[PDB]
């Protein structure tokens, strides 16, 4: 069996410039080796095949080299909508099988921006059902590592909040993350502070939001 | 016109079964073999199944052997995916594609990919979300979709006037089995009092469709 790595995970770079992404193998697959793009929400669709061939209908700005266990594909000059997913795809004979990379994603890099930090109790609504979400929303931040962690009368929560993150805007290139904080109705009324701690590049100290209420 | 589309998705209880179709249209259907691939929510391709042009051989990943089977109706321009036994792991976006070799057994390349089916196992059943108001020199507010299966929902602000600072963000599975997910709009302090925000969430599987009012 073949393992394609992929590297970088994320590239980050500035439209119009050269990009540049590494595949490589586990043993040898000559030039058998290609890449797909995968744009947001859409399906993949092949770029290069045989290691430098280009698909019917791909712009030259695509270009794919290597053999044996070294591959990049090259993308002369990014537009837009090539801030994608791109992965390099192979054959497996032990098993039968197509192996495929892991993946690369394309980010435009920008300059450190904070999250701004806002704190949403649950609503009287929502309380009336048994439950209680607390959301808190970090917006407009770059690079996407953020850490948040609750904190309910100053105890540090664990295992009972989930989060997730944007795609990075096509007019600002930040990202904004959401974590929701779950709790019974019961335990919400037990505890007066709720509070999300925020870590990030751009903060040099944690910034709290916070309310008192439950 | 060149293409793959597919269809047979839809949601399944664990140990069920489920039969995708992928109908091929402006190629030779019969000369090319053929493949399904999926994509795991937020995960990456996962080859699945090939068969040959003439349907003489077929293989298959080892995570779906023996509970899945690739077949083909060349007489209908027809591929298929019969998926036996399903297990929550099999849920993902099937595609169908193509492979680039023209009467060739050694398959290699998927050079004509289809839209991709959503196929989600759990024991969860088709619900509709809660929607519940995120109340609020720049404020923020939202709404949070919560516990409703399969995915997607949608949503918009103002019937889709207001797009501007607003972020929808990809839903969680919580540990019940169902969905939720927030979406929020951040506006200036001032419009808080001179602007109404409501948001308009659509969940097609359950025919729902909620308009709430997010008030300060």
């Amino acid at each position: 069996e073949i393992v394609l790595t992929q590297s970088p995970a994320t590239l980050s770079l500035s439209p119009g410039e050269r990009a540049t992404l590494s595949c490589r193998a586990s043993q040898s697959v000559s030039t058998y080796l290609a890449w797909y793009q995968q744009k947001f929400g859409q399906a993949p669709r092949l770029l290069i095949y045989d290691a430098s061939n280009r698909a019917t209908g791909i712009p030259a700005r695509f270009s794919g080299s290597g053999s044996g266990t070294d591959f990049t594909l090259t993308i002369s000059s990014l537009e837009p909508e090539d801030f994608a997913v791109y992965y390099c795809q192979c054959r497996s004979n032990w098993p039968p099988g197509i192996t495929f990379g892991q993946g690369t994603r394309l980010e435009i890099k920008r300059t450190v921006a904070a999250p701004s930090v806002f704190i949403f109790p649950p609503s009287d609504e929502q309380l009336k059902s048994g439950t209680a979400s607390v959301v808190c929303l970090l917006n407009n931040f770059y690079p996407r590592e953020a850490k948040v962690q609750w904190k309910v009368d100053n105890a540090l929560q664990s295992g009972n909040s989930q989060e997730s993150v944007t795609e990075q805007d096509s007019k600002d290139s930040t990202y904004s993350l959401s974590s929701t904080l779950t709790l019974s109705k019961a335990d919400y009324e037990k505890h007066k502070v709720y509070a999300c701690e925020v870590t990030h590049q751009g903060l040099s100290s944690p910034v709290t939001k916070s309310f008192n209420r439950g | 016109q060149v293409q793959l589309v597919e269809s047979g998705g839809g949601v399944v209880q664990p140990g069920r079964s489920l039969r995708l179709s992928c109908a091929a249209s402006g190629f030779t259907f019969s000369s090319y073999g053929m493949h399904w691939v999926r994509q795991a929510p937020g995960k990456g391709l996962e080859w699945v199944a090939v068969i040959w042009y003439d349907g003489t051989n077929t293989y298959y990943a080892d995570s779906v052997k023996g509970r899945f089977t690739i077949s083909r109706d060349n007489s209908k321009n027809t591929l298929y995916l019969q998926m036996n036994s399903l297990r929550a792991e099999d849920t993902a976006v099937y595609y169908c594609a193509r492979d680039l070799a023209y009467r060739d057994y050694v398959w290699r390349y998927f050079d004509l990919w289809g839209r991709g089916t959503l196929v989600t196992v759990s024991g969860a059943s088709t619900k509709g979300p809660s929607v519940f108001p995120l109340a609020p020199g720049t404020a923020a507010l939202g709404c949070l979709v919560k516990d409703y299966f399969p995915e997607p929902v949608t949503v918009s602000w103002n019937s889709g006037a207001l797009t501007s600072g607003v972020h929808t963000f990809p839903a969680v599975l919580q540990s019940s089995g169902l969905y939720s997910l927030s979406s929020v709009v951040t506006v200036p302090s001032s419009s808080l009092g001179t602007q109404t925000y409501i948001c308009n969430v659509n969940h097609k599987p359950s025919n729902t469709k909620v308009d709430k009012r997010v008030e300060p």
